[PDB]
């Protein structure tokens, strides 16, 4: 069963005595129905919808990396509402292993 | 690749009836201005002209020999692009498995657009977790919320175009000395004489330079019924 | 085109003509009528009344109405 | 275009749209039934038009099973998300997907047209001979609808099976749920077609299978050999939805994924070999009865494992997240409701208990709690979860605690009393009844009118 | 080892220069293979015959230059000069000198991160480890709490079930006394009604 | 505070029922004459000519997008060279107030937390065993009762009288031996 | 007991009261709940407790009612549904006085047993 990543005590040792757990808000913000402008036409309302996607949002950490909107299933990865053609570039499921080959390295 | 179907006949060679009939202009066109068919026959005519001249091959440098056959001398810029192209193509019908990504060496996610859907499965063994799908947009160093695996998007983009073998060849290959039609004629007479044609491409090519129908048997070769 | 990105773009962008919704509701309403109208027709055909009066197939008191 | 579209997501919307439309006719028939059963006497159907009631109950059952819940849970949600869950561009067979929905609509039009034009008589949704074969042409029309529906179901099953060849990711539990239902259809439908053809032969080709020296019990074997696999073809997609909703909304990875998957496979195999629990009162041999009773009780084991795995999904979830969303409430309500339906199923599984409870309203309440409550709520919960992806609006459902509460209370007012009258006893498929059963019938009728009123508040 | 040994694409030769396998319907012309073997000589026999490539001797100096510049290539070029290179030898030469394309990570543009942010990498990793430590411990804590609670449900369901056991127990006692003592039980009481 | 008042100005109440004037006052069914809008109706919806009557998928207005070199226009990233390194600045989505309306302030705090997982493998395995075998025990507890009651119905009894019952539409016929 | 015996890196509150605080709340207003149990304006942060000063990992807990009414609020500072009350105040009390906990539980169970048995019997 999965019980999280394994931690060695050495990795829990801080580099400063004042280090605490970063208090970054992971609430993306306040939202509601997407509100279109009357002036916008069909094309410009499409752009508006594409700019309100929660799955394109993320939270930036103190070191500049961002934790993205994540989901257990790929159903939450398409634009909402679903466009006619979704996964043009095949979504990549990344598997990890310990195998390596020499060609990838240089001395 | 495993996802590709069976080689066509064209994948090996093109029919001589697809040779452009204006050979004189074909051999003078810059590479950036040659289409796929024009580029095929420019390389074949020029490449076979040098290969069918044995007495000159030993004195020809590999740089010049590669140019005549239309082969691109490799360099780090072009190797990088070609490699990432072939990696993109392989991932079209193959699994995505590799070393765990870190800040020093993020998981490289090739894409043509500005976004590609990616899933993190964690590490190996007990460090593997359930698929966590996220949208990998360019310009952000992504960190999995569960295993802290670092991801990064690599875009195959160059000057309002994506990366292709044709784009790599056009950007980095440099046209050499203009092809001389005298070489075509000289090699033509070498292997084609007295009704024996041992360079069919050079017999057709010389005929077109002559104006189409000039060489023996070529009017009969060009006369079709349907 | 941007207009073609989303399936049923007019509806999703909230520009569709309301008549489409009306037709959908009308179609459902007609479907419902297929259970009521033949009931009335069959009742009249075999009895002469479109609908019965509660307990009119049983003995009723003199003052029943 | 509208009818020419091959987009798998558009077709999924069509399936839901058509299920709601046809569903209006289904609910109307249900209201007729409950109105009639409000007291003893004739209320809305004349005593000379009792054949109409027999037709109402027959069409109610057939439409809700084959034209509403099956097109909604096996055609609607599946065609919209399955190709996305499989990280594939579109469905494997685009043109087949288009014709399947068109076929469903055409078979629906045939059925309703037969109401209007043919004489109205009924033989139950189980079309038992010899009654089914001595009827009028309306029975012939209904047979054509079922056969046509069967074509759509099988081709759709073929479509989903092909996802195994193209799936580019992991087969999630929901994908496993649809694949197994597809397998159940591929194995059960061909048997149904055969027995339906024999019904036609006796109706239209002067065959004699269902007259003396021919065993009428033969039909019941072949029919129910498809019948019970059908009830799991209708519930398994609902189970798949429940798994996704609980994991997503609680932000918890599915626990015992492989046991969930292997529980679905197990239910299918067992569901393919227990059909004769519908034939307990015919007079089968003692050993046959004991076999079927034994295997029927076994189905609870895999079904029980799934229920408990769902419970732990909801346990321990963060309190800060708002739990009043309609999708979450419906998913939780499914566990509470399905246990009631399943337990009563185990009660009726004991054949000696079944002698008393066969062809009584206890059976009705049993399969209503699972389908009319559980399956409906599961389809609603699934659509509600995909509201943003689907993009529909102009309804007040997403956050409506009044609707959920009123629905739960009133739906139980309808069917809980039907368990009581099962032991009184009130037979099924009847309209008139003794005066001492009015109280419970009246209470259930009050429940039916109330539920309908609550369906208007969503708009 | 694919397609039964039949090559998907292969060369065929015809002796008559004006022969067309689609227009003509004669029955005397025998097609040849790429090496020139007539079709009436079976494959099992022709494949045993050794065929080698013969280049014009004017190419020998070029093939010699190739061997010297690349000593690993010399043995193959020598075979070609001496007319000892079969098709298999050519294939071995071809695949021996094929190399994979190289990708350089140093050429990849990086997502923008300020120097302040780059100095906090160790801190963020430190936070991630503590989050994984707290996650793993909580799993044990929660598993113990909730699975223990489920026992309360067992006991509550055993109490409520026992209530119906007691009712059933009293019911059976009452039933045993009906036919024995209950005045409600009457015999020689019901008389046939008769046909109306 | 009331967040609706922040974006009240953007929401001007409407004048027409369903947002369209009577077709007589303005014909929204016709195609727009504005240059560059030939594929749209006057009200902005896509014209039937563009989508149905002359749909490009049916062979109308054939225009291959890809060029001779097998290329299509692609927009590049926002590149910013700095500190001896080429950087790409990602595109950040606009503030949710612009797209949704509410002002992004006083947001409740939801901290980062890794997935809530069940621990103690040994304990979990035992529970899963119970999730399967507690029902199995109950079934086994019913099995013996089921056999007995089935055997009871099918018991060879020394019956001394026979009543034959035939069911017809719609009445029950009864045949009984008559006293001699 | 998570803070007491399992995990020593989360802030541990002080019990202000082993009983919930009853307060009237209004929709559209935001309330701040004391998570340390040292505020003198219970159940709210007073501006002088640990939560107000952001000391030792203590922060005010934001809360907002959907509708107006009277709501119960946690005094033990450990209820699972904090700031709202769900009975954790009694549970935490039993941990601190296990003998008292048994007395109440026996009494509650005794009443439940009598009523359910009296009605069914
Ligand atoms: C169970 C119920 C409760 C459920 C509660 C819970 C629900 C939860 C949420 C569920 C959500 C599911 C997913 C939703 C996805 C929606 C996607 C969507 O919007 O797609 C876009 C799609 C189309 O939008 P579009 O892209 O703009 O399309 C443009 C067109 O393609 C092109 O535009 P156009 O204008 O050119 O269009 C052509 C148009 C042209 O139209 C016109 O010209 C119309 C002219 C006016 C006609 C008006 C009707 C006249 C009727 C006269 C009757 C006379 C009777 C006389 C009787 C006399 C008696 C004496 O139409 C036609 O030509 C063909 C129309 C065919 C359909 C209508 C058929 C009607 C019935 C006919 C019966 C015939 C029976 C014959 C029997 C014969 C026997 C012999 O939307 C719709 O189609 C509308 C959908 C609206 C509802 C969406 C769901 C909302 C949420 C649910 C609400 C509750 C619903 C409950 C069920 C209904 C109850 C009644
Ligand atoms: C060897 C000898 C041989 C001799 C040979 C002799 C000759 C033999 C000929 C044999 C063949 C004859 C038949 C030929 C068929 C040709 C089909 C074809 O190729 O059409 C191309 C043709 C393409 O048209 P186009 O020329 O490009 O122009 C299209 C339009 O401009 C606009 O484009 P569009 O594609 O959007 O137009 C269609 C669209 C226009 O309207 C819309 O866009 C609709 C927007 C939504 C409005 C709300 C709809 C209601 C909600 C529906 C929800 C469920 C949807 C389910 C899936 C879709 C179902 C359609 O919708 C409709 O007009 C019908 C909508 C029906 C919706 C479902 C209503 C259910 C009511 C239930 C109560 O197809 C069509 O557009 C129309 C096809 C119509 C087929 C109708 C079949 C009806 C069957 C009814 C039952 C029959 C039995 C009982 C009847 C009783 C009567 C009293
Ligand atoms: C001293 C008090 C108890 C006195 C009596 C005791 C009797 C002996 C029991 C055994 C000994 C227990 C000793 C426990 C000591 C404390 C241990 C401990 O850890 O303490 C801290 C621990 C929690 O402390 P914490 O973690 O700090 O959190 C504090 C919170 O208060 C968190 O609290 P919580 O979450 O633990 O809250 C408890 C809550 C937790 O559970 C819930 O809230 C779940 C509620 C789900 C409801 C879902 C909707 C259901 C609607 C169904 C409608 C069906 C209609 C149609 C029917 C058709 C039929 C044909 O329990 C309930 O709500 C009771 C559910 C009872 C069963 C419901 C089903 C009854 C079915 C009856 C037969 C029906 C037959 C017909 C139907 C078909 C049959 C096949 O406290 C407990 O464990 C307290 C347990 C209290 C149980 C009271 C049960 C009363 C009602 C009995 C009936
Ligand atoms: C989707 C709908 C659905 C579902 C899931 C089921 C599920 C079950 N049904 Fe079915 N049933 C119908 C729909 C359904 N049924 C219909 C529509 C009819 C009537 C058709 C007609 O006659 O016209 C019918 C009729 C029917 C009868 C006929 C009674 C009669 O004709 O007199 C019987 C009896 O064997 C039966 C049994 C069962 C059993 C044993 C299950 C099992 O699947 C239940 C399993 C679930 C549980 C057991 C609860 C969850 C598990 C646990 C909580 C574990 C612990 C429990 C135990 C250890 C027991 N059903
Ligand atoms: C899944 C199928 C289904 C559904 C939903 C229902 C729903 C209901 N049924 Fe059901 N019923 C059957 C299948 C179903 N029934 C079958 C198979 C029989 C036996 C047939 C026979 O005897 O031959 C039967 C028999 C039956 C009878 C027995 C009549 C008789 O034979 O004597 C009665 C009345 O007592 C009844 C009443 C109801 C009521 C009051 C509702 C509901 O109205 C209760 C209220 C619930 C709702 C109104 C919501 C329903 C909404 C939808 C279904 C649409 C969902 C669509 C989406 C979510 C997109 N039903
Ligand atoms: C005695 C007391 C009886 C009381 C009966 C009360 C009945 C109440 C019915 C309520 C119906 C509500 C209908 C409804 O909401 O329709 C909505 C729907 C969609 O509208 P919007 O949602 O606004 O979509 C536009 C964009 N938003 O509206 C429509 O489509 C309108 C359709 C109206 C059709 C009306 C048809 C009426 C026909 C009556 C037939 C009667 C037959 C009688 C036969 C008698 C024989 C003896
Ligand atoms: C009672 C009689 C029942 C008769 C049923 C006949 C049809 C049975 C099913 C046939 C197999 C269906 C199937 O999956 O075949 C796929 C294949 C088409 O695949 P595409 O949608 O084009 O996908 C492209 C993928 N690159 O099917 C066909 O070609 C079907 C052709 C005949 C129509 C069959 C379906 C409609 C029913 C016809 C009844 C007459
Ligand atoms: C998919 C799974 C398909 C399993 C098919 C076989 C299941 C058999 C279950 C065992 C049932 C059993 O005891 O068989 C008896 C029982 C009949 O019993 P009685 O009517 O009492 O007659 C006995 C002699 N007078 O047999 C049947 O009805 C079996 C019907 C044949 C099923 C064949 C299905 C083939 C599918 C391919
Ligand atoms: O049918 O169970
Ligand atoms: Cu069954
Ligand atoms: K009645
Ligand atoms: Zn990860
Ligand atoms: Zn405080
Ligand atoms: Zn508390």
């Amino acid at each position: 069963i999965y019980e999280g990543q394994t931690v060695q005590e050495s990795e829990l040792i801080p580099q400063e005595d004042d280090w605490v757990i970063e208090e970054t808000n992971f609430c993306l913000g306040r939202n509601c129905y997407v509100r279109f402008r009357e002036e916008d036409d069909l094309a410009r309302r499409a752009l508006h919808q594409m700019d309100s996607q929660l799955n394109k949002m993320h939270t930036r950490l103190r070191d500049g990396t961002v934790i993205p909107y994540m989901s257990f299933h790929p159903d939450e990865m398409v634009d909402r509402p679903a466009p006619i053609h979704t996964f043009s570039e095949k979504p990549l499921l990344k598997w990890t292993w310990d195998e390596t080959y020499e060609e990838a390295y240089d001395d | 690749y495993r996802h590709w179907h069976r080689m066509s006949e064209d994948d090996w060679a093109l029919p001589l009836d697809s040779m452009p009939e204006d050979v004189k202009t074909l051999m003078a066109t810059p590479q950036t201005e040659r289409g796929f068919v024009e580029d095929y026959w420019y390389n074949r005519i020029r490449g076979e002209a040098t290969l069918l001249d044995p007495e000159a091959l030993p004195s020809k440098s590999y740089i010049a020999l590669a140019r005549d056959m239309g082969l691109q001398i490799v360099d780090e810029p072009s190797s990088h692009m070609m490699g990432l192209i072939e990696l993109y193509e392989y991932l079209r019908g193959a699994s995505f498995v590799g070393p765990f990504g870190t800040i020093e060496n993020p998981v490289l996610v090739p894409a043509v657009g500005q976004e590609r859907v990616v899933a993190c499965t964690g590490g190996v063994g007990d460090e593997e977790h359930f698929t966590l799908w996220f949208r990998c947009r360019e310009g952000f160093m992504y960190r999995c919320g569960e295993c802290d695996q670092i991801f990064m998007l690599v875009r195959l983009y160059y000057e309002d175009r994506y990366w292709t073998q044709t784009l790599v060849r056009d950007t980095f290959m440099s046209d050499g000395d203009m092809f001389d039609l005298k070489t075509l004629e000289r090699v033509h007479k070498m292997w084609n004489k007295d009704e024996m044609v041992r360079w069919e491409v050079g017999y057709w090519a010389q005929d077109y330079v002559l104006g189409k129908g000039v060489l023996p048997g070529m009017v009969e070769e060009h006369t079709r019924v349907n | 085109n941007l207009e073609d990105h989303f399936d049923l773009a007019e509806y999703m962008m909230k520009m569709h003509n309301p008549m489409s919704e009306y037709l959908y509701w009308i179609a459902g309403f007609v479907s419902g009528l297929h259970g009521i109208l033949p009931l009335l027709h069959s009742n009249y055909y075999f009895s002469g009344m479109f609908l019965p009066r509660d307990n009119d197939n049983t003995q009723l008191c003199d003052d029943s109405w | 275009f509208y009818i020419l579209v091959n987009n798998n997501k558009r077709i999924g919307i069509y399936y839901i749209k058509l299920s709601i439309i046809i569903g209006i006719l289904g609910i109307v028939l249900s209201y007729i039934i409950r109105v009639e059963l409000y007291n003893s006497g004739n209320r809305i159907i004349k005593y000379d038009n009792v054949n109409y009631y027999n037709m109402v109950i027959t069409l109610h059952g057939l439409l809700m099973i084959f034209y509403i819940i099956m097109p909604g849970l096996y055609g609607g949600i599946p065609l919209y998300i399955l190709p996305i869950l499989s990280v594939i561009t579109d469905i494997v067979l685009p043109r087949i997907n288009n014709i399947s929905i068109i076929i469903v609509l055409i078979s629906y039009i045939v059925v309703i047209n037969s109401i209007v034009i043919e004489y109205n008589i009924g033989t139950g949704w189980t079309l038992y001979p010899p009654l089914s074969i001595i009827g009028t042409v309306i029975v012939n029309m209904i047979l054509y609808g079922l056969i046509i529906i069967g074509i759509s179901s099988i081709i759709s099953a073929i479509n989903f099976m092909n996802i195994l060849i193209v799936i580019d990711g992991i087969i999630y539990v929901y994908i496993w749920s649809i694949i197994i239902t597809s397998v159940l259809l591929i194995i059960s439908l061909p048997i149904l077609n055969g027995i339906l053809l024999m019904i036609l032969s006796d109706i239209y080709f002067n065959s004699i299978y269902f007259i003396l020296n021919g065993d009428v019990v033969l039909y019941q074997h072949l029919f129910w050999y498809f019948g019970h696999p059908e009830v799991y073809i209708l519930i398994l997609p609902a189970f798949g939805i429940i798994s996704i909703i609980l994991s997503v909304l609680n932000n918890k990875i599915i626990f015992g994924m492989k046991s969930m998957i292997l529980a679905i496979i197990m239910i299918s195999i067992l569901g393919s070999i227990v059909w004769a629990h519908h034939i307990y009162t015919v007079g089968l041999e003692l050993d046959t009865k004991i076999y079927f009773n034994n295997l029927t009780l076994i189905i609870s084991i895999p079904t029980g494992n799934k229920i408990y795995n769902w419970i732990i999904l909801y346990i321990g979830s963060y309190n800060i997240l708002y739990n009043g969303y309609q999708s979450l409430i419906f998913s939780i309500m499914f566990i509470i409701i399905f246990i009631i339906g399943g337990i009563t199923g185990i009660i009726i599984s004991i054949d000696i208990i079944d002698i008393g409870l066969h062809d009584t309203y206890y059976i009705v309440s049993h399969f209503h709690y699972i389908l009319s409550i559980g399956a409906v709520i599961s389809l609603l919960a699934g659509i509600l979860l995909l509201k943003d992806i689907i993009g529909y609006y102009n309804v007040i459902i997403k956050i409506n605690k009044y609707f959920g509460l009123l629905l739960f209370i009133n739906i139980n007012i309808i069917f809980t009393p039907q368990f009581i009258i099962g032991f009184n006893v009130m037979p099924r498929r009847i309209l008139e009844y003794s005066d001492n059963i009015i109280v419970w019938n009246l209470i259930s009728s009050i429940g039916s009118i109330s539920t309908i009123l609550i369906l208007l508040s969503i708009f | 080892a694919y397609n039964g040994g039949y090559p998907f694409h292969y060369v065929v030769q015809y002796d008559d220069p004006n022969y067309d396998c689609e227009a003509d319907f004669e029955f005397e012309e025998i097609p040849r293979d790429e090496f020139g073997v007539p079709a009436h000589i079976p494959p099992e026999l022709s494949t045993q015959i050794r065929h080698t490539y013969y280049v014009p001797p004017q190419y020998y100096p070029f093939l010699k230059k190739l061997g010297e510049d690349t000593p690993e290539l010399k043995p193959y070029t020598d075979k070609l000069i001496m007319g000892d290179m079969t098709y298999d030898d050519y294939e071995e030469m071809f695949y021996k000198f094929a190399k994979p394309l190289k990708i350089y990570r140093s050429r990849l543009p990086l997502p923008y991160r300020t120097d302040e942010e780059i100095s906090q990498e160790k801190y963020v990793n430190w936070c991630g480890r503590w989050y994984s430590y707290r996650q793993r411990l909580q799993g044990d804590y929660y598993s113990r709490h909730y699975f223990r609670d489920w026992l309360i449900g067992v006991m509550l369901g055993m109490y409520l079930g026992n209530l119906c056991v007691q009712q059933h127990r009293q019911y059976r006692v009452d039933m045993k006394l009906f036919y024995l003592e209950a005045p409600e039980h009457k015999i020689n009481w019901v008389k046939p009604r008769g046909d109306l | 505070k009331s967040y609706y008042d922040d974006f009240k100005d953007r929401l001007k109440p409407g004048k027409y029922t369903q947002g369209r004037c009577p077709q007589s006052e303005g014909d929204y069914r016709q195609e727009s004459k504005t240059i560059g809008r030939e594929h749209l109706n006057d009200d902005g919806t896509r014209s039937k000519r563009y989508t149905v009557k002359e749909a490009d998928a049916l062979g109308y207005h054939y225009h291959p997008p890809i060029d001779k070199k097998g290329q299509v226009y692609v927009k590049g990233p926002n590149t910013v060279i700095e500190r001896g390194q080429t950087w790409i600045k990602g595109y950040e989505l606009p503030s949710m107030e612009y797209t949704y309306g509410p002002k992004q302030e006083d947001i409740p705090f939801y901290p980062r937390v890794k997935l809530n997982v069940w621990g103690n493998y040994n304990l979990v395995m035992k529970v899963e065993f119970l999730f399967f075998y507690l029902p199995t025990i109950i079934v086994f507890g019913i099995c013996i009762p089921v056999y007995t009651i089935n055997f009871a119905q099918e018991e060879v009894i020394y019956t001394t009288m026979t009543v034959k019952v035939t069911g017809r539409q719609w009445y029950w016929v009864y045949e009984v031996e008559s006293p001699t | 007991t998570w803070t007491e015996i399992w995990w020593e890196h989360d802030p541990t509150p002080k019990v202000a009261q082993y009983r919930p605080y009853v307060c009237t709340v209004e929709s559209g207003k935001v309330y701040w709940w004391c998570a340390c149990g040292e505020s003198k304006t219970q159940p709210w942060v007073d501006g002088h407790c640990k939560c107000s000063k952001r000391e030792g990992g203590f922060r005010p807990r934001r809360w907002e009612p959907e509708h107006d009414g009277v709501r119960l609020f946690c005094g033990c500072k450990s209820c699972f549904s904090s700031p709202t009350w769900n009975g954790g105040c009694f549970t935490k009390w039993m941990q601190s006085n296990p003998a008292g906990g048994m007395l109440y539980c026996f009494a509650a169970a005794f009443g439940f047993g009598t009523l359910t048995v009296y009605r069914k019997f």
